[PDB]
């Protein structure tokens, strides 16, 4: 399919950035996770990034470590996550769905088979957090054979060769990393990224989404102003889940308010 | 792009977040440079000799082989400063950190031996050391934690995941991913992303080099086999390296069999796990059917790494090295035997290697064989564990 291509073209027509939340599938349980995701969409999410619970999420800070742990406490497995993904797609025809994976979950039962299952359930992209461009070949090849966009990371300290590699090999979107370190709302990016954004465009890269430490409307607007196609926010969303575990009602209300405000910040 | 092959056959690689690739490239370059630098080599040799106490003895153990045609030597890494082989490579890695202009050290530890080694090297060389340790390990290793703290290191309990060594490994990499400009990650075994399997081997290879010289002097020939326990693989690859091209010399690695392979409660992924991708490498793993990483189990705290170094998986695949397992009970019999018959208290980790050598001897007592066991650590740390087992048995 062309879900990212179609989304970015439509957003371009509206002079609009994309707002893309991340959550962990099955946090804090399958049924509540499904409701969380539908709320994110209803409140204005343009695309989703969805994590499969993994034992060793070594690119994630404590907020998302804890989301993984909550999903495990609820007995969530990769198989159940794929059931969830199938249902999410069955409800929502056009929203791009990206997975955040770790390599072992992709390799476990065969790389090709992993991407074939993604295609079957209607996933649009896969980002494997612990696979750098240098190791990407079997992942990106399997992705493209199954109509899945392989998402590459452009770090702030990217050299020209890396920019050219990410631009060439990637599809869907280019992940524009805000800063070094791991996921977390408590650490805001401190580097201007407009030069990287400009070079990616020169090299015909997939449109850039800025991610890591995005927790506020002003950061969404800043990403758009810098030339990015949009912004991803994970920890700030997951914090709302964590804060409101005892009140599913208040949780959904606060998620809606937050997503609405963040999406508003993307608009022309 | 790298200077050296990051793989041993299909095993190894550099499976880290993109943000960490410059750190790995920098470390590889610094290592390759250091290996050609006579000043670096002289500084490393000076520390190994005058601080750590190299060379280590090669002890002939006559009582335990009496009446058989086995001749058994122990390579005495138990006598190194710190009480285990871990000291050798931390001194080299500390010098690499300095070479790169870094003044902070990050390390992971399970049993606490690597943490202690990292702390002592950091104290000596004026580096600020922070050590990640799973909270469950912190609770059960209060002596080692206190040793690390006495030597000025910060010990940071890790509560995520299973709160054990794999979780400490993750936390070290998380830290490094945001601190590599100022801090070096002093990884504690011959595993992880390239270039660590290579660096750790080269900074432990004096074990095998000395053993070769010592056995030639004493016996006038190479050993029939050298035998070492395998957690992550550092002591074993240190013993094996200099003998790899001596194809008559057997290389035997002993993984922990725990309660028995059949029980699933073991730490023997090379022979009884499944290849996965984790901790920056493609290697045999302890893992669930759906690919979640699992803990290793052993009576011995230090054989807890839930994977194995990629060079071991490679040497196995081509048939150069052979890997076996030894159960908790076998390791315990070997521990008691060495204490009573040689007056040496061995680490429970290397008691696995000794147990396998004793099996080689006892199974075929009229087979002429010259064996070396790598005694990678002393067992003072283990007398409480052993006491408690013997008491529960009604042996005492
Ligand atoms: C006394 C001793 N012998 C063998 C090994 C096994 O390690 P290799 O296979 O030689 O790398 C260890 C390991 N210890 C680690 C993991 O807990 C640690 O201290 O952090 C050990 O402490
Ligand atoms: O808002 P934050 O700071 O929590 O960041 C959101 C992160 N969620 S994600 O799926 O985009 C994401 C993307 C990349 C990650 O690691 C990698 F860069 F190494 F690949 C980890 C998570
Ligand atoms: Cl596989
Ligand atoms: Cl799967
Ligand atoms: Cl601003
Ligand atoms: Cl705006
Ligand atoms: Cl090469
Ligand atoms: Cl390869
Ligand atoms: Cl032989
Ligand atoms: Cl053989
Ligand atoms: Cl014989
Ligand atoms: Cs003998
Ligand atoms: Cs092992």
């Amino acid at each position: 399919m062309e879900r990212y291509e179609n989304l970015f073209a439509q957003l371009n027509d509206r002079r609009e950035g994309a707002f893309v939340p991340f959550v962990t599938l099955g946090d804090p349980g399958i049924e509540q996770s499904l409701k969380i995701i539908d709320t994110l969409i209803d409140a204005g999410a343009d695309a989703l990034e969805l994590g499969v619970p993994f034992s060793d999420p070594l690119a994630d800070g404590p907020t998302i470590q804890n989301a993984n742990l909550r999903a495990f406490a609820a007995g969530v497995t990769p198989a159940q996550c794929f059931e969830m993904l199938a249902l999410i797609r069955e409800k929502h025809p056009t929203i791009p769905i990206g997975l955040l994976m770790y390599a072992n979950l992709v390799f476990n039962n065969g790389i090709d088979a992993f991407y074939a299952r993604c295609e079957q359930v209607g996933v649009d992209s896969v980002l494997v957090a612990d696979v750098p461009v240098e190791e990407s070949a079997p992942f990106r090849q399997a992705a493209l054979r199954h109509n899945i966009a392989p998402i590459f990371i452009c770090p702030p300290n990217a050299d020209d060769d890396l920019l050219r590699q990410v631009a060439s090999y990637g599809r869907g979107y280019t992940y524009l990393l805000s800063r070094s370190g791991v996921t977390g709302a408590e650490n805001r990016g401190a580097l201007p990224l407009h030069h990287l954004i400009e070079k990616l465009k020169e090299y015909h890269a997939a449109p850039a989404l800025q991610g890591f430490g995005i927790s506020s409307p002003e950061q969404v607007s800043a990403a758009v102003r810098a030339g990015a196609a949009g912004a991803i926010s994970g920890s700030a969303i997951v914090k709302i889940i964590e804060k409101n575990l005892a009140s599913p009602k208040q949780m959904l209300a606060e998620l809606r308010s937050f997503v609405s405000a963040m999406k508003a910040a993307s608009r022309a | 792009t790298t200077l050296l092959n990051p793989y041993f056959g299909e095993f190894g690689g550099m499976y880290v977040p993109q943000i960490l690739m410059p750190a790995l490239n920098q470390l590889e370059e610094a290592f390759v440079s250091a290996q050609k630098d006579p000043e670096f080599q002289a500084q490393f040799a000076d520390l190994l000799k005058n601080y750590a106490g190299r060379p280590t003895a090669l002890t002939k153990c006559q009582n335990i082989t009496a009446g058989t045609r086995t001749t058994l030597y122990l390579k005495r890494e138990d006598l190194l400063h710190g009480g285990a082989h871990k000291t050798n490579q931390v001194l080299g890695q500390a010098l690499l950190a300095k070479r790169m202009g870094k003044s902070e050290i990050i390390a992971e530890t399970g049993a606490g031996q690597h943490g202690v080694a990292s702390a002592l090297a950091s104290a000596l060389l004026g580096l600020k050391c922070r050590i990640y340790m799973g909270a469950k390990d912190v609770e059960r290793q209060s002596p080692n934690v206190f040793r690390m703290r006495l030597m000025g290191a910060e010990v940071i309990p890790v509560h995520s995941g299973s709160a054990t060594l794999k979780d400490a490994c993750n936390e070290a990499l998380r830290d490094w991913s945001g601190s590599y400009e100022t801090a070096h990650y002093m990884l504690g075994t011959a595993a992880g992303p390239h270039p660590y399997p290579t660096i750790v081997r080269e900074f432990q290879r004096m074990i095998g080099e000395e053993t070769k010289a010592q056995i030639l002097d004493k016996e006038g020939r190479l050993p029939d086999a050298v035998i070492a326990c395998v957690g992550g693989g550092s002591n074993a690859i240190g013993m094996f390296a200099d003998f790899i091209n001596d194809t008559s010399v057997g290389l035997i690695g002993v993984e922990p069999g725990g309660h028995g392979i059949e029980t699933g409660e073991h730490g023997a992924p090379l022979k009884h796990g499944r290849v996965g991708i984790y901790f920056g490498m493609k290697a045999p793993m302890m893992q669930t059917a759906d690919g979640q990483i699992e803990e290793s189990y052993s009576i011995s705290a230090g054989l807890d790494f839930p994977s194995v170094g990629p060079q071991h998986a490679y040497l196995n695949s081509i048939g150069r090295a052979d890997y076996v397992s030894i159960t908790d009970d076998e390791a315990l019999e070997a521990f008691k035997t060495l204490c009573r018959h040689e007056g040496i208290i061995p680490a429970l980790e290397s008691s696995h290697a000794l147990a396998h050598a004793l099996k080689m001897m006892r199974e075929q007592p009229e087979k002429e064989q010259l064996l070396v066991v790598n005694l990678a650590g002393r067992g003072d740390k283990d007398i409480f564990t052993v006491h408690d087992i013997l008491k529960a048995r009604g042996e005492i």
